[PDB]
């Protein structure tokens, strides 16, 4: 019929109840949708003189 | 000779005379022995079941 996503957010995991054949396509997806990230470091710096 | 009658217990009845008795087994037991209904199934991989 559908594809019902649940997220629990109490252990933080998610549910799929949703067709038990093409799953494949979610698994492949969420494994792209999972890396860790790259974070910056931002400094700025003015200076004058009156 | 004989007559061949219906019941819905599947009664099949003749009397003819007894050499026609081993045609007619003959008969049946082959064209009932012609491969009636059985079963069997196949699990799958990964495909789709319903599709």
């Amino acid at each position: 019929k559908n594809i019902i996503i649940k997220a629990h957010g109490q252990t933080n995991a998610l549910i799929v109840t949703a067709a038990p054949d093409v799953m494949n396509d979610l698994e492949r997806v969420i494994a792209q949708l999972d890396i860790r990230r790259p974070q910056v470091l931002v400094e700025a710096i003015i200076a004058e003189v009156q | 000779g004989s007559v061949v009658h219906y019941e819905p217990s599947n009664v099949l009845l003749m009397t003819g005379r007894a050499a026609v008795i081993k045609r007619l087994l003959t008969i049946v037991e082959r064209v009932d022995n012609a491969g009636d209904r059985s079963v069997v199934t196949v699990p799958l991989s990964w495909a789709s079941a319903a599709e």
